[PDB]
């Protein structure tokens, strides 16, 4: 789309339509004549259009009404409230932006953010943007979290979240103009090289990718159409459901063949039951034959009966003569027919043990892209987030992602090397204690009106606790912690003096040996300027590999290379960096999907803000301390960096509307 | 979530 | 709603795979077995029928006789009725039958002949004495 229509649609907006969001801010719109709403709603998208054609410089509410037009520009107020429910909220003036204000002399209130990943940094911009006291507190030496870019020389690589899915409608669109991002497009030409580093075949490539696709939607069908959900009181996994399809797809296969054949059989019978037929006759033939030449033995001339007998057992071997031709008659097309059948046979086997292994890289494929094994994904969730899809194709970052949380951390107060270990929340505010990850000894106490913790969901999820909370997270938290899944996905980056692979492809697979080690090494990506390929581990090969030294592990990488291009075209590697994200202590796990037995559900318990007890019995119930952010508390859009950045813009602005008071509700 |  | 067609999926079929763990490579097995026995079970016919096509060799080119043909006649010789009777005692009705024997007379006469001569030669006592076989 495109206009004040497009400036929605860029925001993950309905243009004609007013969210849940304003409904609560704009009670009285909302619930007013709908000639109202729709003058909200172009005053809203036209706004969102200003703040996204030059995202590079604050958009203020003057400078706003200014480009605003009557009879809109007519309602003072309601562009007022407008504009600071977008500023609040992170629709607008979000990101890396020259302050047309200057920030306030004397700040209010004081918050705690654990970790600066994206999520973390995100909502400390806004904090600070929005006249708070914030510090993060990093367990690690670096910003960034999950997005971790290698650079030794010119060869950069990241080893964590490499792609933006598409910019329609995606907040990093806002971010790649304010801050210098090059964007390669992903070119979708992908040859996968079986294990004898042979391409596969276009044909057989074709075929055995669109059974995985008819594999997928027939899942969809047993979850949907038949409520194929739940098996023996546990949840179905996607896994599961692909087993009971294959499962009855070579059951298929077998009820044709035994049809098939049980009409040849039946064909046969016919068949046997007409030669015996024609055998009687040709023997009861045989003796007519005789009878009739003993008959015409007796000479004339003949008394009428003797001439009788002649012309008797004449018209009986005419007759038995015209039976039998029809009978040949009948065994003709019978045996022709069986001649069909014979040739007409269906298909031996519904997939080949070459074809089983081109769709275990296919399965690969989308165990890395949930970055979990397929017996872990709910059956009935899994693809919940299908409907917020991005438009536009995938691309790549050639600086290496870093450079944006790098670009967002300017201007905070980070404090590195910092693990926090326990989270004291009370009615009269909150401690933080952290400790050096250098040193443990030194220790620190940080004391905050309020706490955003953007804890990756594998580290609140690790058993004895990384991190205490003071007082213990509620049931309904820890519940949908567990339940929520944390997947794993690593790397292997490949540093060589000379390319020697097919530039013009960004990418190409590898088909695995065995089902068990589909994931193992099964993808490659070029996408840098240097001569660098980056190898997928996916799976269950994830958790496997990563009790296997680095070199060893690009052992089995260059075995790969080789059969693909040759042992003389590819060199040792210069530099190797393998991940290993599972055993990382700051992250224990690379993103979240949706586990069987979980939900989307799980994902907005998960950004609830705790609210703890009253100090004093009998005193008012206080305001909520401690806050959550990140990538798995963002429902509609997890396991990604925008949805990790989607996570604090929203967390700030629910801050600010506690500790600064909203202004806009009235 | 699926990838090309 | 609905499979993606040459996808084969139905309510019975599915919980038969997922009554257990093995319940899919038992199904499978059955089928393989199914197979065979049926494979088998053709052999044996396909070498049944071939033994009797043995017994067929030559089919009945030896046995068969040449065709008589002659314009059909309308009087009745003294001895084409007595063919009649006979025709009539050995063949019951079947008109077609009783012409083929005669021959020259074709089937239309037969049915009038059937009824001309009836009183004369007795062909009630003729026909009963036949439906007695």
């Amino acid at each position: 789309p495109s206009g004040v229509e497009g400036a929605a649609f860029q925001s993950r907006l309905p243009h004609d339509r007013m969210t849940s969001q304003e409904a609560a801010c704009f009670p009285d719109i909302i619930s007013g004549p709908q000639q109202t709403q729709k003058v909200f709603l172009f005053i809203r998208n036209r706004t969102l259009q200003l703040w996204l054609d030059n995202p590079k410089i604050q958009l203020t509410f003057e400078a706003t009404l200014q480009q605003l037009e009557a009879p809109y520009n007519s309602d003072t107020v309601l562009v007022h409230r407008v504009h600071s429910y977008l500023e609040r909220h992170g629709l607008i003036n979000f990101g890396i932006y020259k302050r047309i204000k200057p920030l306030p002399t004397k700040k209010t209130g004081k918050v705690i953010i654990i970790g600066s990943g994206v999520s973390g940094l995100a909502a400390a911009r806004q904090l600070q943007s929005f006249g708070m006291d914030v510090t993060l507190l990093e367990a690690r030496d670096r910003v960034g979290g999950r997005v971790a870019t290698f650079r030794k020389g010119n060869y950069v690589a990241d080893l964590g979240a490499m792609v933006v899915t598409g910019l329609g409608g995606n907040p990093m669109a806002v971010v790649s103009k304010q801050v210098n991002m090059e964007l390669a497009k992903i070119k979708q030409k992908c040859p996968l090289y079986e294990a004898n580093g042979q391409a596969v075949p276009k044909e057989k490539d074709e075929m055995v990718e669109q059974e995985f696709n008819r594999l997928l939607e027939a899942t969809s069908y047993l979850s949907h159409q038949l409520d194929f959900n739940v098996l023996n009181n546990k949840p179905v996994s996607l896994g599961q459901a692909l087993e009971v399809v294959i499962q009855l797809q070579e059951k298929h296969v077998k009820d044709e063949q035994i049809e098939h054949w049980k009409k040849i059989v039946k064909t046969q019978e016919e068949l046997k039951e007409l030669l015996n037929k024609m055998v009687n006759l040709k023997e009861k033939i045989k003796e007519l034959h005789q009878q009739y030449k003993e008959a015409s033995e007796v000479k004339p001339p003949r008394d009428i009966t003797a001439e009788f007998l002649v012309k008797s057992k004449h018209r009986d071997l005419t007759a038995l003569c015209k039976e039998y031709d029809e009978l040949a008659e009948t065994q003709g097309k019978l045996e022709e027919k069986l001649q069909e059948l014979e040739a007409n046979p269906p298909s031996d086997v519904y997939l080949s043990s070459r074809d089983r292994q081109i769709l275990d890289w296919h399965f690969a494929n989308l165990e890395f892209a949930n970055a979990t094994p397929l017996s872990t994904l709910s059956l009935k969730h899994w693809d919940q987030d299908d409907d917020f899809e991005f438009t536009g194709s995938h691309l790549t970052v050639r600086n290496g992602y870093s450079c944006v949380p790098v670009a967002l951390a300017e201007g905070l107060d980070i404090k590195l090397n910092t693990a926090v270990r326990q989270v004291r929340y009370t009615a009269s505010g909150c401690e933080v204690i952290a400790v050096n990850t250098r040193s443990t000894s030194q220790t620190f106490i940080y004391k905050c009106d309020a706490v955003l913790c953007t804890l990756p969901l594998g580290v609140l999820k690790q058993q004895p606790p990384a991190v205490q909370f003071v007082p213990p997270l509620p049931e309904w938290k820890t519940s949908a912690v567990q339940r929520m899944g944390f997947g794993n996905l690593n790397k292997v980056v490949l540093c060589f003096d000379r390319v020697f692979w097919d530039p013009s492809v960004n990418l190409f697979g590898h088909v695995g040996s065995t089902t068990a080690s589909r994931g193992e090494l099964f993808l490659f990506w070029n996408l840098y300027k240097a001569p660098i390929l980056l190898a997928l581990v996916a799976g269950e090969a994830a958790g496997i590999m990563e009790n296997i030294s680095d070199d060893v592990i690009v052992g089995r990488c260059l075995a790969i290379l080789k059969g693909i291009f040759g042992s003389s075209a590819v060199p040792q590697p210069k530099e190797t960096v393998v991940s290993r994200w599972r055993a990382d202590p700051w992250a224990r796990g690379s993103y979240s999907y949706v586990a069987a037995g979980s939900s989307g559900n799980d994902y907005d318990l998960m950004a609830q803000p705790i609210t703890p007890g009253p100090s004093i019995p009998g005193a008012p119930q206080p305001i909520p301390r401690l806050f959550f952010a990140g990538e798995h508390t963002i429902r509609n859009y997890p396991a990604t960096v925008h949805g990790a950045l989607l996570s604090g813009l929203r967390e700030a602005g629910r801050i600010a509307d506690q500790f600064l008071g909203a202004m806009y509700t009235l | 979530p699926r990838s090309f | 709603r609905k499979p993606p067609k040459g996808m084969f999926l139905s309510q019975e079929d599915v919980e038969a795979v997922s009554a257990n763990a093995t319940a899919a490579t038992t199904v499978l097995r059955q089928l393989d077995m199914e197979l065979v026995s049926v494979k088998r079970q053709i052999q044996n016919i396909k070498q049944t029928n071939s033994a009797l096509k043995e017994k067929l060799d030559g089919g009945i080119e030896p046995y068969r006789l040449p065709e008589v043909i002659q314009k059909c006649n309308a009087r009745w010789t003294t001895e084409e009725q007595l063919l009649a009777v006979q025709a009539i005692r050995k063949y019951g009705r079947d008109f077609q039958a009783i012409s083929d024997v005669i021959g020259n007379k074709s089937v239309v006469q037969v049915k009038n002949f059937f009824v001309n001569y009836r009183r004369r030669f007795n062909i009630d006592e003729v026909l009963q004495e036949w439906e007695a076989e």
